[PDB]
């Protein structure tokens, strides 16, 4: 069938913990073909991390990773297997398994013609939390005409991913929701701003919701003219 | 001491066409960027063009689209504008100032003297 | 472990112009070479193997080219579904794999200008914890900015969270946030907050201040 | 009679008293019966080669019909006319025509070398689809025939044969006849298709002389470069034994074995695709860069280090599977070498032997100074017909010169 490399084991563990990445293969044999393992961090490039191959059961490991990091297959269950022993910070990251072939003739020039989706590993010494919302109301110093901006911002709320729509969603015209970055604290923050003309600063009131599926938090928050 | 020297010509007709030149004081070009402004009475010294490092292009305004061209040459360490199809409404003086970020954060602590335009 | 060193970084293209993209190796690998393209979230794929081939389902429009140790990637008119990442990768030994650092291809427009906003932090926020002043650049382009902090004529090096929205659909700008996120003792032991932004088409700098 | 004032002259003491033409005769008959002899011997009678004997046999049939008359008439001291009952000039005419004729297909048959060499070095498929050994072969009945009909103007128009001093010398007319329409048309005709055969003659050789060099400045880079850095990995694998610079020694061999997989030998370019020639280099440098994996997989994955059942593996793929073409590649290229050598100064001498002639014919064409034996200046037309003879006697001397291999070799090593 296709040449489709399928992944699991992924999650959140602590740092110093253990964690086994399964990578099972599908329409071709594993001792046919060399196995690499391949990661991304988070908005960065690519890097190998170990290769294996079957047939004469040849191990590599990169620098960082060797002595860590076992790596191992099963031809009776075709799969490929990652052991993590240390875990440090500089770790969190998407993994993937690639295909390769053997000398001589086409397989071998064809270096990563498959790849694999991808897992997510994250490792924090951080629990669960809720995030705290507040708003920004406008400058009623100085304005001008048609540029009064509102927002509001949600803080310290583990782990990622939060919804934050404005007033269900109804205005979108100039929202600009900014993606969530990380905390010295270990947590997240986010911001969501929109422009609006400049009716005596608005003079209106309007509602962001924000939701969490981890904490289970829905917060509604009235931003109003100052 | 970037002292950015600026010449070209002071009458036009509508249709027709100038060159403007601008020569560094002895300071590379491939180091910075290059700009444009106009500067005239009753408004605001409005930005033109920009020409950037080779092999990254260049920018121009909203207002001159498609009628200004900017060219750069290293040899000389110079910049050149060259303006076709005028019209009565780009009176003014015009005014060539560089960078100081090789980031191509605007910087303009370099500002040309400038050259009036006048067209009827 | 032979590098590919990549440039440049980021360029500014239009539609069906022509594109080029040069990878240097650090020493003879031969003829094996590749070019991967990787869309922000998604696995990368192959496009160019053994630095002159044509992977299968690849569109012609990217071709490959060795000189010496140099290679180069062409795309000749540049479709609007092109705008992604490229790294080029060395494969000499199995345990010989070393990619490059990426390029980024985006779209050519005219020179904007940023709107500057600020915004005073709140009563919850200055009564149960750190005070967070926000400064805003609504649309601007192109992706160069600079945005400066000041209180009490004191420049701010200690806080900064500066997040920047990628390429609107809509109209190609990118918006900026910085955030400064301190404490609440900082916050009441003074009272006069600016911003200060710089950008490629402006002839001065903007500034949004405020005092409490 | 004001010019050309020997005609028709019974004494013949006029020009010289002398006898060096009975060695010069005897000398190029022996050296042309040694030339083709030995040509004919050793290659049982090469399209260039045949080229090479059909000059020295027109040379040699040249020679024997124009020496010994010459020798007769100035042993018997009588002119060219009163010898022999040649009524009207009957053998003057004979002798001019004869001249030519064979100065002409000489330079004809030099020119036909030079073209079909730069054919055959410069394009190989023309030369394997059109040019056959018939073609060859057959180069000099059509180039006498064309030179015959070329020459044989006088008997069905106006063309004047004249003798100069001494007694017996005839060739074409020049100087001072004060103008006709059929007097000074051949003598600027004969010069300027002189002068264009030997251009065209020195273009083909320059073309030729660069073709190859273009060959074997692509051989030196594409092959013997990466066999060199094969050999001196292979020697410096050997003296150490350090964990670290075996893996990337090894790598560096495994490059320059995929570079030289891809270079090709001279004859080989003809057919380059599936090429059983080039299937085996194929398969030889197949077989070593598997050898080289082994070695890299196998022996330092681990830090075991042993690394020499490998190297001499390395060493018996090498000179058993490489070597021969290598060897039949430098072969081939000093053949061709040598071969383009003794066409040049075959080349050179036709070339320099024959300007005095050009340029006498030209200086008696548009130049008119109109008289003769002006300060005793009359040899020049002598000069010339002596070159246009002595092209004769030199001709296969120095190919058999050139064909000894006494020291045709250490001054080619040397210099
Ligand atoms: C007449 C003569 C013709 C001859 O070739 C016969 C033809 C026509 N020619 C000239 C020719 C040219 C190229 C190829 C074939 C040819 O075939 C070859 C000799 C060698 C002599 C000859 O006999 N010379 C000669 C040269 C110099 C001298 Cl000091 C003397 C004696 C003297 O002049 O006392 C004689």
């Amino acid at each position: 069938s296709e040449v489709q490399l399928v992944e699991s084991g992924g999650g959140l563990v602590q740092p110093g913990g253990s964690l086994r990445l399964s990578c099972a293969a599908s329409g071709f044999n594993v001792v046919d073909f060399s196995l690499h393992w391949v990661r991304q961090a988070p908005g960065k490039g690519l890097e190998w991390v170990a290769y294996i191959s079957s047939s004469s059961g040849s191990t590599s490991y990169a620098d960082s990773v060797k002595g860590r990091f076992t790596i191992s297959a099963d031809t009776s269950k075709n799969t490929a297997y990652l052991q993590m022993n240390s875990l440090r910070a500089e770790d969190t990251a998407v993994y993937y398994c690639a295909r390769w072939g053997y000398w001589p003739g086409e397989p071998w020039w064809k270096a990563f013609d498959y790849w694999g989706q991808g897992t997510l590993v994250t490792v924090s010494s951080a629990s669960t939390k809720g995030p705290s919302v507040f708003p920004l109301a406008p400058s009623s110093k100085s304005t001008s005409g048609g540029t009064a901006a509102l927002g509001c911002l949600v803080k310290d709320y583990f782990p990622e991913p939060v919804t934050v729509s404005w007033n269900s969603g109804a205005l979108t015209s100039g929202v600009h929701t900014f993606p969530a970055v990380l905390q010295s604290s270990g947590l997240y923050s986010l911001s969501s701003v929109v422009t609006v003309p400049s009716s005596s600063l608005g003079t209106q009131t309007y509602i962001c919701n924000v939701n969490h599926k981890p904490s289970n938090t829905k917060v509604d928050k009235k931003v109003e003219p100052k | 001491q970037v002292q950015l020297q600026e010449s070209g010509g002071g009458l036009v007709q509508p249709g027709g066409s100038l060159r403007l030149s601008c020569a560094a004081s002895g300071r590379t070009i491939s180091r910075y960027a290059m700009s444009w402004f106009r500067q005239a009475p009753g408004k605001e010294r409005e930005f033109v063009a920009v020409a950037r490092r080779s092999g990254d292009g260049a920018f121009y305004a909203d207002s001159v689209q498609g009628r200004f061209t900017v060219s750069r040459d290293d040899a000389k360490n110079t910049v050149y504008l060259q303006m076709n199809s005028l019209k009565p409404e780009d009176t003014a003086v015009y005014y060539c100032a560089i960078d100081s970020d090789t980031f191509y954060s605007g910087s303009y602590d370099y500002w040309g003297q400038g050259t009036q335009v006048t067209v009827s | 472990d032979i590098q590919m060193t990549q440039s440049p970084s980021s360029l500014s293209a239009s539609v069906g112009d022509r594109v080029t993209i040069t990878c240097r190796a650090s020493q003879s690998v031969s003829s094996a070479v590749a070019w991967y393209q990787q869309k922000p979230g998604k696995a990368p794929k192959l496009l160019i193997y053994s630095a002159s081939s044509l992977y299968s389902g690849v569109p012609s429009r990217f071709s490959g080219s060795r000189s010496g140790t140099d290679f180069t990637l062409t795309i000749s008119s540049l479709q609007p579904e092109d705008f992604a990442t490229y790294y080029c990768q060395q494969y000499l030994y199995y345990s010989l794999v070393t990619f490059g650092q990426g390029t980024k291809v985006e779209i050519k427009r005219t020179v904007a200008a940023p709107s500057v906003f600020i915004f005073p932090p709140s009563d919850s926020q200055l009564k149960s914890g750190t005070a967070s002043v926000v400064c805003l650049l609504n649309n601007f382009y192109p992706r160069e900015a600079k945005v400066q902090w000041k209180v009490d004529n004191a420049l701010q090096s200690g806080n900064s969270q500066e997040s920047v929205t990628e390429q609107d659909s809509k109209d190609s700008t990118y918006s900026l946030s910085s955030t400064l996120t301190l404490s609440k003792a900082d916050y009441e032991k003074h009272k006069v907050y600016a911003c200060e932004v710089t950008h490629q088409g402006l002839s001065s700098p903007v500034t949004k201040s405020f005092n409490r | 009679s004001p010019f050309y004032r020997c005609q028709n002259t019974t004494s013949v003491e006029k020009g010289n008293s002398a006898v060096m033409g009975g060695v010069l005769f005897s000398t190029g008959l022996l050296g042309n019966l040694l030339a083709l002899g030995l040509l004919a011997r050793s290659g049982l009678g090469s399209v260039f080669y045949m080229l090479v004997c059909g000059l020295t046999v027109t040379d040699l049939l040249g020679k024997c019909l124009l020496s010994p008359v010459v020798l007769a008439a100035y042993a018997q001291n009588r002119s060219l006319r009163v010898l022999a009952p040649a009524l009207d000039n009957s053998l003057c005419q004979a002798f001019a025509f004869f001249m030519s004729f064979f100065g002409l297909s000489s330079t004809l048959q030099l020119l036909a070398m030079a073209l079909e060499r730069w054919l055959s070095l410069g394009h190989p498929f023309f030369y394997r689809r059109h040019i056959t050994l018939r073609l060859g072969a057959l180069v000099a009945p059509v180039v006498s025939a064309f030179s015959l009909a070329f020459c044989a103007l006088p008997f069905m128009g106006f063309g004047k044969f004249v003798q100069y001093c001494p007694g017996t010398w005839c060739f074409i007319q020049m100087v001072h006849e004060e103008g006709s329409l059929s007097v000074l048309g051949y003598s600027v005709l004969y010069s300027s298709l002189m002068a264009l055969l030997v251009l065209a003659t020195v273009l083909c050789n320059l073309g030729a002389m660069r073709n190859l060099y273009a060959m074997h400045r692509r051989l030196q880079a594409d092959l013997e470069d990466n066999w060199e850095t094969l050999n001196d990995n292979l020697k410096v694998i050997e003296k150490a034994d350090n964990a670290a610079q075996v893996k990337d020694a090894l790598t560096k061999m495994r490059a320059a074995a995929l570079d030289a997989q891809k270079a090709t030998p001279p004859k080989l370019e003809d057919k380059s695709p599936d090429s059983p020639e080039m299937k085996d280099f194929r398969h030889g440098f197949d077989i070593l860069v598997g050898q080289i994996d082994d070695a890299l997989k196998l022996a330092n994955e681990g830090k075991v280090k042993e690394a020499q059942a490998a190297a001499e593996q390395l060493k018996t793929t090498r000179n058993a599977y490489i070597q021969k073409y290598l060897e039949r590649a430098r072969s081939t290229l000093l053949e061709e070498l040598d071969a383009l050598l003794l066409l040049a100064l075959m080349t050179v001498l036709f070339t320099m032997c024959s300007l005095p002639v050009i340029y006498r014919a030209y200086y008696g064409a548009f130049k008119d100074v109109k008289e003769k034996n002006r300060t005793s200046e009359e040899a020049e037309d002598l000069r010339a017909l002596r070159f246009l003879s002595v092209i004769s006697i030199v001709n296969p001397w120095i190919f058999i010169i050139f064909r000894s291999p006494v020291f045709r070799i250490f001054f080619h090593k040397i210099f």
